[PDB]
């Protein structure tokens, strides 16, 4: 299963540059996490007015790394709900 | 009136169907509602079309005849007398060059030189402007900021044939880069865009290298994902100094996402053949170069004659984007890749076959499968392939390959012998870089021999391998049990997978037997292609190609002759017999124990000669060297390099093959093959030609120096070898 | 592979050989490398019997009238300084006045040389190459360009004393029409269909009576029209369109005395009452400046290429670009005599002055030429 | 060409629409709201009376004719 | 090919080979009547017939060009529905090319840019002119072709769960809910939707999605 191959280098989800990450503040509404942030590429869409926010990296074969940034807004998207963690390891 | 047919008669092959355009743009067309006195008002608008096309000589003229109930039949007629030879390129006001140097650079020309007479001093506006902008460029390129291009001039001669086309420019002076300033939200990256703008302060200015700068920081921020970046150059100029300060500003944007990859126009190949081949993820931040290097992939696989990349911003989204891979696929709906009709055919008054399917379209798994069987010379041989370039989806590659071969020796260069091989091989190929590929294997092969007419080149291998066989008897039998280790080494970059531009491909297969074999052997085999574009321009191709192979014994049983290399196929070195090349088979004297009167089989002795004897029979060689340079070139036909892809070439080919246990020292009195200093060589002309079939190819190459019994074939002509 | 069905309109072949009289070639001299497959107005020049003649290499050569004589000769070709040696590229005839000998280029040089010496007395620079003839009048040199540009220079030093622009288009046929002056003022041609007229002081605008009448809807139909040299007389200027219409202009103010249908026409000269003057087709016709009525027209050198007229010893003569020369009367409107003096090229305009007459071919020799 | 001189309105592919296409619905279980349908690919009412390929005339109409 | 014989006569013929399955010479003779009397008011009935000539004679991309120019001449006329039904099948037909595909292998996962033309058609077509007699096989067309890039979909999703670009298979299966949401596709697509917001450590939404696969396994 697990040998040294050229595996491409995978990335996936946003980019969550520690400016950025602190460039967030709970007074926000949707537009200003957009702006800051980018657009959210994981939106939730079983009903909750939740954005998630993913920065995952597998350089090579070895050691997966990844950030997940959790937001939730009211139906008016004004923003109150933050999770900010650094992710369990794989390979 | 409605018209039944307009015609055009007289032109010169000058765009006819544009002639049916200006009619369109006149309001006229076939059943159109025109009259005769309108039809010759109109007239002038195709005069206006010649004369737009440099044809200023021409005029027009019109014949018509009406049905017996007002239905018109038209024909026109075009008068196009010799027109825009340019007579002159000037330039004025210049004072930093020789105008010789300028015009030289133009598509446009006074002179054409007898040197190299290329193409010819036919005007052409649209070709002006470009050529003007060329000037401009070479001027910025040397240096002269300041510099202007001032009220171009073009002028025909009272008689209208005559032109000649004026320029007049202003130069200043060259000015130095004396600094270069960058400013924007670089996002951090500034130091690498230093790096790019990285500049001696004694550097004269330069346009082209400002161009690269912004190219290249474009480049830079979009590795990092910034897809549309607004980049600016702007120069800063004192006249008193003679210097330029530069201005860069720089937006880098938003990090683009690739909400979608999307592939378009394979109607056939399964979307998992080409997403497989992207290096760029999505739903992850863009990689400008990573999506080049998917578009780089997808022409490596091959499958495909187009592809062509587009980045496009998602409908009122700010920062996210479609990547579109739109491609044309290969073979165009022929079934089953490439149908490889494989054929011997040339000089050559003999006959051989090879049928087979090649690559994608394959059942129930995903595999990519490739059949062939044979018959050569007189051998007959019949192979199965079995392959799945991505075993699993991480890029290591699956394959197996299952074989049997038979052996009867009818001339053809076949030594007289009869024998049957088949075996199997199972291999493993995972990449280890982005263009490196490293394979492993296990393979088997079993052999028997039969009706062995005796032979020094063989016997060497079955007097070392125990059993030896008796000399002078016609008939004697061996067998063998073979596994072997197989083992590879490749590295792949080329433009597309075919007729490529530019690169290199190495390829390196080796085997070696395990012990219990019975061979006891090693051999090693070395394939490298290489191309380059001309001047940097990929239109425009020249292609070195070398093989090289040994193979010794590790047990001092040398190699089985069985798997000796060769060459001669159009495929290693054109103009010659397949497999001709090389050493010769040297018999034995023989007293026929098995024989066929019918047959003037080489030296058996009761007919033939009493002593060691030669023959064309090629018992090929335990070394091998090949290499072939080559000069492709376009070759217009209604069927072109646009319409169709074909392709020709220039060539040289050197082969030669040479065996290193020949006892050069005891078999004086016979040609020596120990020394690979006999070279053979062939050069010429060769054409291939995507037809839906497949690749067909043609060459005629002279074997213009040669050794004794090479038979020879100045032409061959083959179809398929699908790589 | 493809050299069967090449493309040419055809010139009408020679005239009637019989002749009234026969002219002879008094002399000829090689100037040096001829015109060639090259397009631009440059004649030889004569005043008290000495002749001046150049050509596109920079060659120059002074000459006696009576016989080929050279006074001197120089080049102004420049020096190669072992790179590549650039030719003058010589082009826009040779005009003389007094201690001068004017010439310009198809580049931006325009050349004054001495008549008693070789010597380069001064060049200047101009906007745009001098195709055109310079002509001399009143202490200055005036110039036309390709480039649409009008220039006087200052004949005791060749310093520019003004400019004025002449517009022209894209396509403006050759860009090539010599200025003449009288009554105090220069009439000037432009390839935009503009007779204009200039105060020959401080480069001040008298009139343009532009010519309209054009109306090519087509570009090669709009053509620029004006490439000829326009004359005046009692006050009324005569002017030629290569595409357009002939008119008769007042040269007090710019309005119409005259106007004529003729296009396809770039040269002529002027007898009293009756204008001669060469079609592009070749067509030959006599007109009275009044009405613009004619006196005799033929046509038998129909697409010769004729070279401009001009009236020596009673008869209208006019070369073309197949090496014949050509006699016509002045008022029977037929040929006088034919005569054929070369074999390569004879396009470039004759001249007939000081009881001469004299052609320089398109391969860069001179006659000189009696009947 | 070479052909049984029949077929003339199906393709040279597979008719398998015809057959092996029902849409199963997809329900929501309580308390999730399932994302929307997002326009043009939701399939209106229709009639069912008419009739199916494999019978189903592809001719054009018997267009008015005059001249 | 053919003269200048009377738009009736030739019009005549034309049909009558059209009812031989001779579309070859019955789409020049269209090709010819057209070029000559493109002006009479056969124009709109030979454009009909040429463009069942083409779809028949398996010129789908000239049917579809002259399907654009029927539509054009004609944004109103009695047989619209048959036109755009038209077009709907030739862009569907694009799809299922040759031999090999109908008795080897699915076909499902190539490209959707003709199939989802093709249902973007028919939609237009079932939408505006339900009481078309063309409507019913119209629907079931629809349904399949919906089926077959609901199945393309799920095909991408696969190989994206098999590399692990788990956001992109949250995309793509979340896409897919969003537009076929009905499907078998979508149905056997959230069992690994399932597992790719796992693979992400994203425990509440994977728990979400196993809730939903948990109701809609029926």
């Amino acid at each position: 299963l697990e040998r040294v191959v050229y595996r491409p280098d995978i990335n996936q989800g946003n980019y969550l540059t520690a400016n950025d990450v602190s460039k967030i503040r709970v007074g926000m509404t949707q537009q200003q996490v957009a702006y800051a942030l980018g657009t959210p590429l994981m939106s939730d869409p079983f009903g909750t007015n939740t954005w998630f926010y993913v920065f995952r990296q597998q350089p090579g074969h070895e050691g997966v790394t990844q950030q997940t940034l959790t937001l939730t807004f009211n139906s008016s998207g004004v923003l109150t709900n933050i999770d900010n963690k650094p992710a369990l390891s794989g390979n | 009136p409605t018209i039944a047919s307009i015609t055009f008669s007289g032109n010169k092959s000058v765009k006819d169907d544009m002639l049916k355009q200006n009619l369109e743009a006149s309001g006229v067309r076939v059943g159109e509602s025109l009259d005769r006195t309108t039809i010759a008002d109109i007239e002038k608008g195709l005069e206006d079309f010649y004369y737009s096309v440099g044809k200023y000589s021409a005029s027009v003229k019109a014949v018509v005849t009406p049905l017996p109930r007002n239905r018109v039949d038209l024909k026109l007629v075009f008068q196009e007398g010799v027109s825009a030879e340019i007579q002159q390129i000037n330039i004025v006001g210049n004072h930093a060059f020789t105008t010789d140097e300028l015009i030289s650079h133009f598509q446009l020309r006074d002179e054409v030189p007898w040197w190299n007479v290329v193409g010819d001093r036919k005007y052409q506006k649209q070709k002006l402007a470009g050529d003007l902008e060329t000037l401009r460029s070479y001027y910025l390129d040397r240096g002269y900021a300041r510099f202007n291009i001032d009220s171009t001039q073009v002028s025909l001669t009272p008689d209208k044939k005559g032109i000649y086309v004026t320029v007049n420019i202003t130069e200043g002076d060259q000015y130095k880069l004396s600094g270069v300033e960058v400013s924007g939200n670089l996002a951090g990256h500034s130091a690498e865009i230093e790096q790019l703008t990285k500049i001696e302060p004694g550097e004269l200015y330069n346009g082209t290298k400002v161009t690269k700068m912004e190219d290249d920081i474009k480049k830079l921020l979009g590795r990092y994902g910034y897809a549309y970046p607004r980049v600016q150059s702007m120069p800063e100029i004192n006249d008193a100094d003679k210097t330029v300060k530069l201005r860069v500003n720089v937006d880098a944007g938003n990090r683009f996402y690739v909400r979608k990859i999307r592939f378009e126009g394979n109607d056939t190949s399964k979307d998992a053949v080409l997403r497989r081949e992207m290096r760029q993820m999505e739903g992850a931040w863009l990689g400008s170069d990573l999506v080049d290097q998917g578009k780089e992939r997808l022409n490596r696989l091959g499958f495909f004659e187009t592809v062509d990349t587009d980045t496009q911003r998602v409908p009122g989204s700010p920062d996210q984007v479609d990547v579109v891979y739109k491609v044309k696929e290969r073979n165009t709906l022929v079934p089953r890749g490439s149908f490889n009709f494989g054929i011997g055919y040339g000089a050559e008054s003999g006959v051989s076959f090879q049928a087979g399917v090649q690559q994608d379209n394959w059942l129930g798994t995903g595999y990519a499968v490739g059949i062939n069987g044979t018959k050569n010379d007189y051998q007959t041989y019949a192979e199965l392939s079995v392959t799945n370039p991505y075993f699993t989806v991480d890029g290591v590659s699956l394959g197996g390959r299952l074989f049997y071969n038979d052996f009867q020796a009818d001339d053809a260069d076949l030594s007289d012998y009869t024998n049957k091989s088949y075996g199997t091989d199972v291999t493993l190929g995972f990449p280890i870089n982005e263009y490196n590929s490293l394979r492993a294997g296990l393979g088997y092969v079993h052999n028997s021999l039969s009706n062995m007419q005796p032979q020094v080149a063989m016997w060497r291998y079955l007097y070392s391998m125990g059993e030896h066989p008796s000399t002078s008897d016609q008939d004697n039998s061996f067998k063998t049990d073979d596994f072997t280790f197989n083992y590879g080494w490749t590295y792949n970059k080329l433009d597309r997978g075919y007729f490529p531009t530019d690169g290199s491909r190495v390829n390196l297969t080796g085997k070696v037997t395990i012990p219990g074999s019975d061979n006891e052997y090693y051999k090693v085999t070395l394939d490298t292609a290489t191309y380059v574009p001309i001047d940097d321009d990929h239109k425009w191709v020249v292609l070195g190609r070398t093989r090289w192979g040994y193979g010794d014994g590790l047990g001092g049983k040398e190699m089985p002759f069985y798997e000796n290399f060769y060459a001669g196929g159009s495929s290693t070195v054109r103009g010659f017999q397949s497999n001709t090349i090389g050493p010769k088979a040297v018999y034995f004297p023989h007293q026929a124990s098995n024989y066929d009167p019918d047959y003037d089989y080489e030296c058996a002795t009761q007919d033939g000669a009493k002593d060691l004897c030669k023959s064309d029979d090629a018992v090929g060689g335990n070394a091998m060297a090949v290499a072939s340079l080559e000069f492709i070139t376009p070759t217009p036909f209604i069927s072109d390099k646009y319409a169709n892809s074909v392709r020709t070439s220039f060539f040289w080919d050197m082969g030669t093959v040479w065996d290193t246990n020949w006892d050069s020292s005891q078999y004086s009195g016979y040609p020596d093959y120990s020394d690979p200093s006999n070279i053979r060589m062939s050069a010429g002309i060769a054409l291939q030609w995507m037809s839906p079939l497949g690749p067909l190819v043609f060459s005629y190459a002279q074997p213009f120096k040669k050794y004794d019994g090479d038979k020879a074939e100045q032409f061959q002509f083959n179809i398929g070898k699908t790589w | 592979l493809f050299n069967s069905e090449e493309d040419v309109v055809k010139m009408s072949p020679l005239p009637t050989v019989e002749n009234q009289f026969t002219p002879t070639t008094a002399w000829s001299t090689s100037v040096g490398s001829g015109i060639g497959n090259f397009y631009s107005n440059l004649h030889p020049a004569l005043a008290d019997n000495v002749v001046y003649a150049a050509d596109r290499a920079g060659l120059v050569k002074a000459l006696n009238a009576d016989d080929g004589k050279e006074i001197w000769s120089v080049s102004l070709a420049e020096k190669d300084g072992w790179f590549s040696k650039e030719p003058a590229l010589l082009s826009g005839g040779v005009t003389v006045s007094g201690g001068h000998v004017y010439i310009g280029s198809e580049k931006a040089q325009v050349y004054a040389l001495n008549t008693s010496d070789g010597t380069v007395a001064w060049q200047t620079k101009v906007a745009g190459e001098a195709l055109s003839r310079p002509v001399v009048s009143d202490g200055l040199v005036l110039i036309h360009t390709s480039n649409g540009q009008l220039q006087a220079l200052n004949e005791a030093d060749g310093a520019v004393k003004w400019t004025v622009n002449l517009d022209m288009p894209s396509l403006s046929l050759r860009g090539e029409s010599a200025p003449t002056t009288a009554f105090g003022a220069a009439v000037v041609g432009g390839d935009n269909g503009r007779v204009s007229a200039v105060l020959m002081e401080q480069g001040q605008m008298i009139w343009q009576q532009r010519i309209s009448q054009a109306t090519g809807s087509t570009e090669i139909d709009r053509l620029s029209d004006v490439d000829t040299t326009p004359v005046v007389v009692n006050g009324v200027v005569f002017a030629l369109a290569y595409n357009g219409n002939l008119t008769a202009l007042d040269l007090r103010s710019g309005q119409i005395m005259w106007k004529r249908e003729l296009g396809s026409v770039n040269d002529f000269i002027v007898d009293g009452n009756r204008i001669y003057l060469v079609d592009q087709n070749d067509r030959v016709m006599a007109l009275t400046i009044d009405g613009g009525v004619t006196l005799w027209t033929q046509s038998d050198l129909l697409h010769r290429l004729l070279t401009s007229p001009v009236l020596y010893n009673g008869n209208l003569v006019v070369g073309d670009s197949e090496g014949y020369l050509h006699w016509i009367n002045v008022e029977d409107g037929r040929f006088v005599a034919q005569q054929k003096v070369d074999s390569s090229g004879f396009q470039t305009e004759p001249v007939a002055a000081d009881g001469k007459l004299l052609i320089q071919a398109k391969d860069g020799t001179v006659y000189s030429i009696t009947r | 060409c070479s052909s049984d001189s029949r077929y003339k309105r199906q393709v040279s592919g597979d008719e398998a629409y015809l057959e092996a296409a029902p849409l199963a619905e997809l329900h929501a279980p309580a308390g999730m709201i399932l994302p929307v349908t997002s326009g043009d690919y939701a399939i209106p009412v229709t009639n069912g009376s008419g009739a199916v390929g494999k019978a189903l005339d592809i001719r054009p109409p018997a267009q008015p004719l005059a001249l | 090919e053919v003269p200048d014989n009377p738009p009736n006569e030739i019009y005549a013929t034309a049909q009558q080979k059209l009812q031989d399955g001779n579309w070859r010479q019955a789409i020049t003779q269209l090709e010819a009547l057209d070029n000559r009397y493109p002006f009479g008011p056969y124009s709109q009935q030979v454009q009909l017939d040429l463009i069942y000539a083409y779809y028949k004679n398996a010129d789908l991309p000239l049917a579809q060009a002259a399907i654009d120019r029927f539509i054009r001449l004609n944004p109103t006329h009695p047989n619209i529905d048959y036109v755009m039904y038209m077009r709907g099948l030739t862009n569907m037909a694009l799809d299922d090319s040759a031999l090999q595909g109908f008795f080897g292998v699915d076909r499902s996962d190539r490209d959707p840019q003709h199939a989802r033309a093709a249902f973007s058609d028919f939609s237009k077509l079932v939408r505006g002119y339900p009481n078309s007699q063309y409507t019913t096989d119209a629907t079931k067309r629809l349904v399949f072709l919906k089926d077959r890039l609901a199945k393309y979909e799920y095909s991408v999703a696969e190989y994206y769960t098999e590399r692990g670009a788990w956001v992109a298979v949250v995309n793509r299966v979340e896409g897919m809910l969003r537009d076929y949401p009905d499907t078998q596709a979508t149905r056997d697509a959230l069992p690994l939707m399932e597992n790719a917001y796992r693979q992400m450590q994203m425990n509440a939404q994977a728990e979400k999605v196993a809730k939903i696969i948990a109701a809609n396994s029926s």
